[PDB]
RNA sequence: AUUAGCAGUUUCGGGGGCGUAAUGCUCUCAGCUGAUUCUCAAACUCUGAACAUUUUUGGUAAGCAGAACUGGCGAUGUGGGUUGAACCAAAUAUUGGGAUAAGACGUCUAACAUUCACUAAUAGAUACCACAAAAGGUGUUAGUUCAUUAAGACAGCAGGACGGUGGCCAUGGAAGUCGGUAUCCGCUAAGGAGUGUGUAACAACUCACCUGCCAAAUGGACUAGCCCUGAAAAUGGAUGA
RNA sequence: CGCUCAUAGCGACGCUGCUUUUUGAUCCUUCGAUGUCGGCUCUUCUUAUCAUUGUGAAGCAGAAUUCACAAAGUGUUGGAUUGUUCACCCACUAACAAGGAACGUGAGCUGGGUUUAGACCGUCGUGAGACAGGUUAGUUUUACCCUACUGUUGUCAAUUGUU
RNA sequence: ACCUGCCGCUACCAUCCGUUGGAUAAUGGCUGAACGCCUCUAAGUCAGAAUCCAUUCUAGAAAC
């Protein structure tokens, strides 16, 4: 249960890819920033994963 | 530069000064080694070519070239082997960059040493180039491609203009193509010189070539 | 420059109807009476027999072919829902402030109680065709049903947004309403 | 620093002087003097004393007092202000002349308060309220 | 002015195994000389060019300073560039009609039709001229290259994704996957001593890799047009409106 | 660099920029005189947002920070020392962020400096005298005009009936 | 001159009073294509700042 669902809480907020200019938080497998401000980026970190 | 930006030095104009009988002060370029990789690898071992080619007239700087350098010398791990790479610029910074000082830095103003007699003291030594002059270049095997355009890709960060990189049908460093650079071997009228070539002398010799035999060993 | 577009389609079976009298729609079925607008960026449409349901466009862009295929999809999935309800299967979590949501049908309100120690209630009105039930195993999972996907889901999510902290870290609290099961189909 | 009112802050702000006024010490340490620096949760405007408190804790220092205690900042509490004010009942507590003590940072007094001290000062700081026998 | 190796050497410089140190063999260094290549020189050349614009000197540059040719405000305005000493049209007696010039032709404001593409941007809109760059962009338009594909694809989802074997190391242990190395073969359509996730570590999943179905296009890499990002400064605000 | 890890946070060597809040370069305007500097006073303005609010990041468990955006709506202090901005400590604080506006503001101020006459000291000078060398004392004039602004009368004579 | 001292004027040197709607930004989504998947976006749209604009408040047009 707190496995399946601590999971499923990632996939809605820790396990999707931000920017490395305006920090905004795309999606598990995206590609582009998605922005008019940015352009775009095309530079994308995964937002960061922990245990505590 | 350390005493200027590069934004006053970016573009080609006045005749060329350099480091001669009439300069003195001129300082020593900041690069005075040109080539990266095994010199000692052959004309015939190494047939892939690469260069990069400004596309507008501007003055590289020398610290600008070295630091061109030093991209293409650490990507070479990450290209593979040292022994399959060779490089020379083609672009050595001759001409030198004058520099009238502002002698005011903090405070006090001239008019008796402003703009009188204010002939710069020679600091920087740049280099010139066109619209398609060769600022480096890279021979090797014809395994590492995607890696030396890579390392050609940091390189055009460091250099001012729009820059461009063309793959030369030759074998790198020599003025024949690959069609005719078989043919060479080939046929086995060829003669080699290291890093260079030369070729046998009929159309290239004639009047030492006319009662001679030696010409053709 | 130009590239032609075409018609993409939509089969609409025979326990469901649907009308269109200026190119905006409403597809009617067991469930009720959903619709839904078109024509906004000069979309033409037109139904030949009671069987195909078609969105014909043939001078456009690129852009103006997109919308064709949304629109279709759309009805698709209005009249899927006409069928049967659309599911959201939510669940929750956490126990140290155990969430306690509780709501009202008809006037089709969810509230949230207790959400990491928030002693105040979080109302949030539900939009119009949503019944909500709950089969809870462990103080765990509500159920939104609905028949209009694109509303049910719409509530869903405000739901989901509203059990979240807008401060400290993410991977501190795992804690809110979470959708498990979306795009579920009841069996008829 | 503390900080510690109330409920309320017992209402509103009165003082005798701001920024360079002298009251006694009243206390058995042997402190004589309390001259403020300035006054705490005073954020201020353009020209304006940062201004005694009411019952509220003050940077200061002793000006005239031991040599050990003399030099050297100090959080201390207004403990009566000369210059008048009305409280939140209609009454108009006034008194002879300024006085404080100094005391710990977070409020405590030292040794025991001398003489007379305002029930607010007492309500907001608790062992001001603990170490006397007077509190009117 | 100045880089690169190559060749013949050097008991004529020096040090290593051999040899008298060796300059002899086998290595590197130093110097000379011979054949080639890199880049090149206002004060060099074997050779050689018919205030505005063009050339040019100093200057970080300036509406800075300084030259050359020619053109311009001086007895030279008019029409145009929103407005303006220098840009264009073009020269000024007083007139009328005509037709043009530069420049415009939604409205300001005399002056319109057509036709094709592009842009969707608080954008963009009359050289000088009142600013914009490097670098980004799965915005859209155009285009070039090579590749995948009826041995049936892309994208997707469905199935399979084995053994020698825990290869050798490190290592209770780390077995594809702390980390490191070699990285080989059997059987198969099919599977790297393995892309990641994960596991104390194994596993599990996921990838590479193969087939099912759907059913015809697909994939990369650049190139340049417009648009966007970059792109902040001070009274309210200027494609002239 | 950062245990690991180029870009969380930094970021060498190198390149492109903005800016007119430094100072220089400049001498186009003013020498038939724009009253030079500072501080008090006060509005308004710009954002390159210090706080605030709403947000997104982190090497973000929490508190505490750090980085990014929207955003100039509102806030952005009391002293000591110095002619003083600049400066330099103490003190509170939500924060004590940057600036502009003829280096905002002398018919608004004092004149602390700087800039005259008197003097002192030092140094330099045969001396008269010089000194971004110090020191000390050294008249801040005029609005009754035009406008702009504050508040106030008057007009609203085509705001249509003598109102 | 001094002590009182009224009316009055006045002191966070006293007292009382300073609201609520939609519209958006960033941003988080929803359905959802371009691009069978996938995506906050292209069509379409949900939430949402001290913001924006109204509400409230001052003046009241050669305006009725």
């Amino acid at each position: 249960i707190e496995p399946s669902l601590v999971i499923l809480a990632r996939k809605y907020k820790c396990d999707k890819m931000i920017c490395r200019k305006c920090y905004a938080r795309l999606h598990p497998r995206a590609v582009n920033c998605r922005k008019k401000k940015c352009g775009h980026s095309n530079n994308l970190r995964p937002k960061k994963k922990l245990l505590k | 530069m350390g005493r200027r930006p590069a934004r006053c030095y970016r573009y080609c104009k006045n005749k060329p000064y350099i480091k001669s009988r009439y300069c003195r002060g001129v300082p020593d370029a900041k690069i005075r080694i040109f080539d990266l990789g095994r010199k000692k690898a052959s004309t015939d071992e190494f047939p892939l070519c690469v260069h990069l080619i400004s596309l507008e007239k501007e003055q590289l700087s020398s610290e600008a070239i070295e630091a061109g350098r030093i991209s293409c010398n650490k990507y070479i791990s990450k290209t593979g082997g040292k022994d399959s790479f060779h490089m020379r610029v083609r672009v050595h910074p001759w001409h030198v960059l004058r520099i009238n000082k502002m002698l005011s830095c903090a405070g006090a103003d001239r008019l008796q040493t402003g703009m009188r007699g204010a002939f710069g003291k020679p600091m920087g030594t740049v280099a010139r180039v066109n619209i398609g002059q060769i600022i480096f270049s890279i021979r090797t095997r014809d395994n590492m491609l995607a890696n030396v355009v890579e390392a050609l890709r940091r390189s055009s960060y460091k250099f001012p203009g729009r820059q461009k990189i063309v793959v030369s049908k030759k074998w790198g460093f020599t003025a024949y193509n690959r069609e005719a650079y078989q043919k060479l071997k080939a046929d086995g009228r060829l003669m080699n010189d290291g890093a260079n070539v030369k070729v046998i002398t009929n159309h290239g010799t004639l009047a030492q070539y006319a009662k001679d035999i030696a010409a053709a060993n | 420059m130009k590239v032609i577009n075409s018609s993409r389609k939509v089969q609409i079976p025979e326990n469901v109807t649907v009308d269109v009298k200026g190119r905006s729609v409403k597809v009617t079925g067991p469930r009720g009476t959903l619709s839904k607008s078109f024509d906004h960026a000069s979309v033409d449409i037109n139904l030949v027999g009671k069987k195909e349901l078609t969105v014909d466009l043939w001078f456009g862009n690129r852009k103006q072919i997109a919308c064709i295929k949304t629109i279709t999809s759309i009805i698709e999935n209005m009249i899927t829902g006409v069928t049967k309800g659309y599911e959201y299967k939510m669940r929750f979590v956490y126990a140290h402030f155990p969430i306690n949501v509780a709501v009202t049908d008809g006037g089709r309100v969810v509230e949230i109680r207790n959400f990491f120690g928030e002693k105040i209630v979080r109302r949030i009105e539900l939009l119009d065709g949503i019944t909500c039930y709950r089969n809870e195993k462990a103080k765990d999972e509500i159920v939104l049903t609905g028949n209009s996907l694109e509303l049910l889901s719409q509530s869903c999510a405000t739901i989901q947004l509203r059990s979240a902290i807008k401060y400290k870290d993410v991977r501190k609290f795992l804690d809110g309403i979470y959708v498990s099961e979306r795009n579920v189909l009841e069996s008829n | 620093m503390s900080k510690a009112q109330a409920v309320g802050s017992n209402y509103r702000v009165s003082l005798g002087l701001p920024v360079g006024a002298v009251m006694n010490s009243a206390d058995n340490s042997g402190a004589k003097n309390l001259y403020v620096i300035a006054v705490k949760g005073i954020k201020g405007r353009l020209n304006r004393l940062p201004s005694a408190g009411v019952g509220d804790m003050v940077m200061a220092t002793v000006k005239k007092g031991k040599p050990e205690l003399r030099k050297k900042v100090c959080t201390g509490l207004v403990v009566r202000q000369r210059k008048h004010w009305k409280r939140k009942d209609g009454v108009y507590i006034y008194f002879e002349d300024n006085a404080g003590v100094m005391c710990n940072p977070k409020g405590e007094v030292k040794g025991n308060i001398l003489g007379p001290v305002a029930k607010e000062c007492s309500d907001l700081w608790p062992k001001v309220a603990t170490n006397a026998g007077t509190i009117v």
